[PDB]
RNA sequence: ACCUUAAGAUAUCAGAGGAAAGUCCUACUGAUCAAACAUGCGCUUCCAAUAGUAGAAGGACGUUAAGCAUUUAUCAUUGAACUGUUCAUUGAAGUCAUUGAUGCAAACUCCUUGGUCACACACACAUACGGCGCGGAAGGCGUG
RNA sequence: AAAUUUUGGAAGGUCUUGGUAGGAACGGGUGGAUCUUAUAAUUUUUGAUUUAU
């Protein structure tokens, strides 16, 4: 049982990444390596605003989201609309799935099932 | 992995390398091993607040090396080339 | 199985010495001098150049530019040119190579010559020079040839001037030398 | 001669010379004891072990320290 | 840019990528080679923004502008382990055509000289 | 033989 | 021109760092117990979800085990052919599935004499399931004519192979 | 001359205290079972952050690599 | 018994391979997330960053990844005296494992 | 797998910095794969005091590992 | 002189057949997937004055420039005056810079890049705008 | 259905677009990609870079 390959089996699906700096990237999600190097296509990386007056935010998150090169200059908050960003697999901290996919159909490891079989 | 016998072709040519503590090192590249541990000789080092020093060799763990800069003319290496042709091997 | 992409030559699988015995050897040092010598050698001569838009000139333009006169070409031939441009090549290489070294032997019996020009004796890049010349050795003294001008030395070299202006030098030198 | 330092270790639990384990820093404490045995991955369990921040520390007992965290070994 | 959305990393060999690290810098340059994902690029500049223009881009003139300090380092291979995501930013030099074109070529050229290498090496 | 684990492991197992 | 080709690039210009030093490096301390919540939060989470959803993957999974432990007991579960000892009787293995007791008796027949002929056939259908009884009157002439038809690839069964052996009774 | 996984597998059905590395957090209960990556499960285990006690908690799974040492309570 | 469990896990065949992954999820620190799942009561994980979720496991994995649903993702902010509490809920959600820090059962 | 290549540095004093801050200077003994070192008469280079006999260091904090002699 | 090797696999489910239970196979048959190659879409974006001396995109590790505004240049010991301040002495380290660094902004000069294509010098348009010239670049989708 | 249409195939016409020196079959102590398992235990991907109390 590896969920890497229940990962695998979205593959054209809205997913929501957000990585372990705070960062959340919103886009379409192709094709997963088996390390879990996801690849989204039309993607809306956002930051968060802790929304405590005091608290200000990370601040790497915001070097990296502007350097990516697809901030808005008049956006208000920290948004960049760009296209295929490839997302290193260790990075990523949760992964929030769609709310409409079925999980009975695509959470049954065929690989463990044939194994089960076989034996 | 291809990077790696990249950085085993840079021999004897100087390199500039910058670890993940901040710091950067330049010299001679006496050898790399496959985990990209690297032995520099006569090199200049920056420690991260500026200060730079000088030491007879250096040997840094691969683990914090952040990148490796090799002489520009190894991008004519015949390990970039992709269609390539072998001599067969023997039995 | 690793082979060596210069010497072409298929090395049993190895990780050790036996990769640090074939990179230190002839055929793989200096096999891998004529590759890059080769490789530097074209992005020398290559000549392809920009790609051309050529806009369509104007009537403005044109009347000025064919007003003033037809310029002459001129062109040489087939074996002429490949006679200069095979000079050229070669003086660019010797030009390339040249170093001065007037300030090396200028001071040639310098109180502390040993331990700067000598190049073994340094103390910045003597330690990669410290199976294989009467060399300088350190423990020199400046007693050691305390007047200098007795004969030992020689006079300095006259300066280098081009030969393709070589009849631009005055023809008669001021004072009568001997 | 060379002696590797699984070889240290182990001259350390047959002569149970004590030893002051570094634990690497943001942790801001040492271990001090006596090692009893130790492992392939530097995990090692220790006798007396004695805590001490970075000299008002409790004794523990007993312990097994993961050798994630070991940074020095020295007596 | 607009790029195939059926493209993993070994279909931008050539692009001029945009590599982003943990510590806020980013690498632009030519991808030319790969691996635990550790790059190779051709004239990577490595730009970063300064701790002094940071506060400029937290949330409210109207339009920013950020003076980045960027260094010039070339033909540098990266780590895997440092890295954090990548991005496209240009198109190679050649087309399409052009580059299958030279890869024919290529491939016919090294056909030949193998099978010249074979009949010299056996005879 | 994998990772450098197996190798301590046939050295270690030999020390003890 | 030994290494006036490789000649490096001028070294890297210097820019204060904008990260935190390899010292100061460290992932988020002071992470707040887990007991708090149990108290309050959960009492309202399961308050307002009182019922998870079913687990319905692995419903294939024990299916799929259950015609494991289903199959083995069921084929274990059971208790014309009860002639005398096999001395001298001979046994036949693998024959036709649309053959009959006559086809058998005759081809048993054809290398030794023959008293007693019973084809044990499966109760599903009346087709011979492949198994044909033969009494022998000589045991070494059977022996021998087993022996013949297990060495000769097989005997000739109608669409199979057919080796013979001993009746191993 | 124990080993840890000998003393770890001879802590079974023990009362332990483990410290995770963060704050100082020490968990103390009695031990379940053991994985090779020395994961711990411990029942009935109560939550220290500091010296003072939070409360108790059910049954908790404990990852490996936050563990900072494993110790018998006497 | 003791042999094979503490057997180099190069050397052991492939059968013995999955019989060891399914001995360790029955029979092990990870049966209290399987028995979480079967009996479908809500876990209460806290991650590294602070984060506290309560949620109901549907499928976990060796590296203690799982997918769960009905998250409701609980963490503070704070600087100083004040404090905030924020709460998020996720309808499902894929979760990566090396973040846990601790896994408790619902009594 | 494959052994570091210290077989030069043995015996030699060495100075590497533990971590990010701490600098160790000692008489390196031996290592092994995972580039542990043991290293015999430390002291931690800061006044500075010395360590002990015998100190290993685990391979996984050391950053650098410069010479201090001919090498 | 040192070196002679991790092992497996090469779309997937479902159906028919052959060598009780798997097990393998089928120039077998469906459905899905992936790759290549052809081939199309009133598909979408982009392709530089000469009726002129321009302009667009990206650079400069370019100049004005010591620009205009701020801010920085050690620690310990001892003696002396002093109401913390000043002068000298011993020891310890010490990236260069102060014409620097940092903040702001503008002019100028110059490099690379491009269909500098063809027909036109035109009164259009609410369903808002014949997207009804030939190519090229890049993607989206469909068929074989 | 022999009158009509749609679907499939053969032949011919017209217009266009691409190719033009290799291709098929068999084979192995043949190279390289992808995938699974050793492998979540210090040298890359199963967390010490949201600066924290």
């Amino acid at each position: 049982m590896k969920l890497v390959n229940f990962l695998k089996k979205l593959r054209n699906e809205q997913v929501t990444i957000e990585l372990k700096n705070g960062t959340t990237v919103w886009g379409t999600l192709q094709s997963v390596s088996p390390q879990m190097n996801a690849i989204l296509t039309d993607v809306k990386l956002t930051l968060p605003q802790p929304r405590l007056n005091k608290l200000n935010s990370n601040g790497i998150a915001m070097a990296s989201l502007y350097l990516t090169g697809g901030q808005q200059p008049t956006a208000s908050d920290n948004i960049a609309s760009l296209q295929y960003i490839n997302i290193r697999g260790n990075t990523i901290r949760q992964i929030i799935l769609p709310d409409s996919l079925n999980l009975d159909s695509l959470l049954v490891d065929q690989k463990q099932l044939n194994s089960l079989r076989r034996s | 992995g291809i990077p790696v016998k990249l950085l085993n072709e840079a021999q004897g040519h100087i390199v500039s390398l910058e670890l993940t503590t901040g710091a950067t090192y330049r010299g001679k590249l006496v050898e790399s091993e496959d985990s990209m541990n690297v032995q520099l000789r006569d090199v200049i080092a920056t420690e991260p607040q500026g200060a730079v020093t000088h030491m007879d060799q250096i040997f840094v763990r691969g683990s914090q090396i952040k990148f490796i800069v090799v002489p520009d003319l190894l991008k004519n290496a015949p390990l970039f080339k992709k269609n390539s042709s072998r001599p067969m091997p023997p039995i | 199985k690793f082979y060596c992409d210069y010497c072409d030559t298929y090395l049993t699988h190895d990780s050790p010495s036996v990769r640090k015995t074939h990179c230190s050897g002839r055929k793989h040092k200096e096999n891998v001098k004529d590759y890059y010598r080769n490789k530097a050698r074209d992005i020398i001569n290559k000549h392809n150049h920009k790609r051309r838009h050529i806009g369509k000139r104007g009537r403005k333009e044109r009347e000025n530019s064919s007003q003033n006169e037809t310029l002459k070409v001129t062109c040489l031939s087939n074996k002429e040119k490949r006679h200069i441009m095979h000079v050229k090549k070669m003086n660019q290489k010797e030009l390339a190579q040249t170093s001065i070294d007037t300030l090396k032997l200028l001071y040639d019996g310098s109180p502390g010559y040993s331990k700067v020009f000598v190049d073994a004796n340094r103390f910045d890049i003597g330690d990669l020079v410290k199976r294989a010349q009467t060399s300088r050795s350190r423990d020199e003294t400046c007693e050691s040839n305390p007047f200098p001008r007795l004969n030992n030395p020689k006079k300095l070299e006259p300066p280098k001037i081009l030969s393709q202006w070589s009849n631009t030098i005055p023809k008669t030198s001021i004072f009568y030398s001997v | 001669a060379m002696v590797p330092p699984i070889n240290c270790i182990f001259n350390f639990l047959q002569q149970q010379t004590p030893v002051t384990i570094w634990l690497f820093e943001q942790i801001g404490i040492r271990i001090k004891g006596k090692i009893v045995g130790f492992d392939e991955f530097m995990n090692v369990v220790i006798d007396e072990a004695v805590e001490i921040p970075v000299e008002k520390g409790t004794p523990l007992g007993k312990i097994l320290l993961k050798g994630d965290n070991i940074t020095l070994i020295t007596s | 840019i607009q790029v195939a959305h059926s493209s993993r990393l070994a279909n931008l060999i050539d692009y001029k990528l945009r590599v982003l690290t943990q510590d806020g810098r980013v690498y632009i340059g030519q991808l030319m080679a790969f691996d635990h994902m550790n790059l190779v690029l051709n004239e990577c500049i490595e730009e970063r923004v300064p701790k002094t223009q940071l506060d400029k881009l937290r949330p409210r003139g109207t339009t920013l502008n950020i003076k980045v300090e960027k260094r010039v380092l070339g033909l540098t291979i990266l780590r895997g382990e440092q890295i954090l995501s990548t991005v496209v930013e240009d198109k190679p030099l050649l087309s399409k055509k052009e580059r299958l074109v030279r890869d024919k070529k290529e491939k016919k050229q090294a056909q030949k000289q193998t099978k010249l290498r074979k009949e010299k090496e056996k005879k | 033989m994998s990772t450098p684990a197996a190798e301590q492991r046939k050295l270690v197992e030999q020390l003890m | 021109d030994v290494s006036r080709l490789f000649k490096p690039r001028p070294p890297l210009s210097y820019k204060r760092p904008t990260d935190y030093p390899y010292a100061k490096r460290q992932t988020n301390p002071n992470i707040t117990g887990v007991a708090n919540l149990l108290s309050t939060s959960l009492k309202h989470y399961m308050e307002e979800f009182p019922e998870g959803s079913p687990n319905n993957h692995l419903q294939r999974y024990e299916d799929i085990k259950l015609s494991k432990i289903k199959n083995a007991q069921l084929l274990d579960r059971r208790l014309h052919i009860k002639d005398t000892d096999p001395y001298r009787t001979i046994f036949i293995g693998r024959l036709p599935y649309d053959l009959d007791e006559i086809e058998l008796q005759k081809y048993f027949v054809k290398f030794g004499e023959i008293e007693k002929i019973r084809i044990v056939k499966d109760k599903i259908t009346q087709k011979s399931k492949g198994y044909a009884f033969i009494v022998f009157k000589d045991p070494i002439s059977s022996k021998m004519a087993f022996k013949e038809i297990g060495v000769h690839r097989g005997i000739q069964i109608k669409d199979r192979i057919c080796i013979v052996d001993i009746e191993r009774g | 001359p124990v080993n840890p996984k000998p003393f770890l597998k001879g802590l079974v059905n023990h009362r332990v205290g483990v410290k995770l590395k963060f704050n100082s957090t020490e968990y103390r209960g009695t031990l379940v079972s053991t994985d090779n990556y020395f994961n711990l499960q411990l029942n009935e285990a109560e939550e220290f952050v500091a010296g003072v006690s939070h409360g108790t908690l059910g049954e908790i799974f404990i990852r490996c690599n936050n563990v900072l040492y494993i110790r018998e309570l006497p | 018994s003791s042999q094979i469990i503490d057997r180099p896990k190069h050397e052991l065949s492939r059968a013995e391979l999955e019989e060891l992954e399914e001995f360790e999820f029955k029979h092990g620190p990870m049966s209290l997330i399987n028995d979480a799942m079967v009996t479908r009561t809500p876990v209460i994980i806290s991650l590294r960053n602070n984060h506290k979720i309560i949620a109901r496991v549907k499928a976990f994995d060796r590296h203690c990844n799982m997918v769960l649903e009905n998250v409701k993702e609980l963490w503070t902010e704070k600087k100083g005296k004040n404090v905030i509490n924020r709460e998020r809920f996720i309808s499902k959600l894929f979760l990566r494992g090396d973040s846990v820090i601790v896994v408790l059962k619902t009594p | 797998v494959s052994t570091p290549e210290l077989k030069k540095y043995m015996d030699k004093k060495i100075l590497l910095n533990i971590n990010g801050s701490r600098k160790v200077a000692g008489i390196l003994r031996g290592y092994d794969i995972f580039l542990n070192v043991v290293l015999d008469d430390a002291m931690e280079i800061n006044n500075n005091h010395q360590l002990g006999l015998q100190t290993v260091i685990r391979g996984n904090s050391i950053i650098s590992l410069e010479a201090l002699d001919a090498i």
